[PDB]
């Protein structure tokens, strides 16, 4: 375990996706609460938030 | 050119090594 950025780690656990139910979630460190639905707006290929 | 541009990211390489100098192989260089 050096000061260099980590490049190997353990795997993650992924679960099913749910919609129309305001529940808890965690995508890439982001945690909140609210309803989930699709959208018409489109992001840039590199942007993620 | 006098136009405007956007420099989107391409790739990130985490290596954690100190860099102080660079060298190439007409071109403009800024700081």
């Amino acid at each position: 375990l050096l000061h260099a950025p980590a490049t190997v780690c353990g795997p993650k656990k992924s679960t099913n996706l749910v919609k129309n139910k305001c529940v808890n979630f965690n995508f890439n460190g982001l945690t909140g609460t609210g309803v989930l639905t699709e959208s018409n707006k489109k992001f840039l290929p590199f942007q993620q938030f | 050119p006098q136009g405007f541009s956007a420099l989107e990211p391409l790739v990130d390489l985490p290596i954690g090594i100190n860099i102080t100098r660079f060298q190439t192989l007409a071109y403009y260089v800024g700081y």
